[PDB]
């Protein structure tokens, strides 16, 4: 299968930034995907980049201020969070698939993914 | 048939190329853009090698599919180029698949290498709620 590694994460003043990492072991990825779960709201795609063409998605409410990335090298996918704001608090989760997605699923769907990574804390306070 | 936008990204996404070997229905609906124009009927006649490149990808008869006047010709999707030319795009798609397959991925495509790579490609996919 797929082991999926996280790094990174922590706690940041609004306007500051954080980067975080997934690597990806095993089976080949196909896309990977950073998820987040904020305080008292339904878990939710953040962005997702496909592995062979480097193509990115992002949620509307990060738009501009995160970028995806990777280094397939290193089987490795990076979210450079900028502009950071107190409801981008949440658990992220990295994600990952190792086939196409199917009709009628789209790339921030959990039910998309079929591997992913245990949880990392990123908390967001005011100035 | 000239595919309409919005209906070539539902198709292609419903016969599994969104993903496909990591590359996004976005790549594949630039491709088809940049070959064909979304026709699936758009030929190209290359009297370089007397091979013919057929249907909404561009397919080129002398490695992929069986024209029966292409000297030295693999067949390498085994199928006839014909099947390349019909409005059912079912069988370019597992053919293109396996194009992708070759090291090369969907740069084996020179018009994707010149239109699509290192291009805004969002554009063929924005809309259509794929
Ligand atoms: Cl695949
Ligand atoms: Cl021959
Ligand atoms: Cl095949």
């Amino acid at each position: 299968q797929v082991q999926l590694q996280e790094s990174g994460g922590g706690s940041v003043q609004a306007g500051g930034s954080l980067r975080l990492s997934c690597e990806a072991s095993g089976l080949s990825t196909t896309v990977m995907a950073w998820f987040r779960q904020a305080p008292g709201k339904e878990r939710e795609g953040v962005a997702a980049i496909y592995t062979g063409d480097g193509f990115p998605y992002y949620a509307d409410s990060v738009k501009g201020r995160f970028t995806i990335s990777q280094d397939n090298a290193k089987n490795r996918m990076y979210l450079q969070m900028n502009s950071l704001e107190p409801e981008d608090t949440a658990m992220y989760y990295c994600a990952a698939k190792t086939g196409a997605f199917s009709y009628g699923s789209l790339w921030w769907m959990s039910r998309a993914y079929n591997h992913w990574g245990q949880g990392t804390q990123v908390t967001v306070s005011s100035h | 048939k000239v595919f309409e936008r919005c209906e070539l990204a539902r198709t292609l996404k419903r016969l599994g190329m969104d993903g496909y070997r990591g590359i996004s229905l976005a790549n594949w609906m630039c491709l088809a853009k940049w070959e064909s124009g979304y026709n699936t009927r758009a030929t190209n006649y290359n009297a370089g090698d007397r091979s013919t490149d057929y249907g909404i990808f561009q397919i080129n008869s002398r490695y992929w599919c069986n024209d029966g006047k292409t000297p030295g010709a693999v067949n390498a999707c085994h199928l006839s180029c014909s099947a390349l030319l019909q409005d059912n795009i079912a069988d370019a798609v597992a053919c293109a698949k396996r194009v992708v397959r070759d090291p090369q991925g969907i740069r084996a495509w020179v018009a994707w290498r010149n239109r699509c790579q290192n291009r805004d490609v969002r554009q063929y996919v924005q809309g259509c709620g794929v």
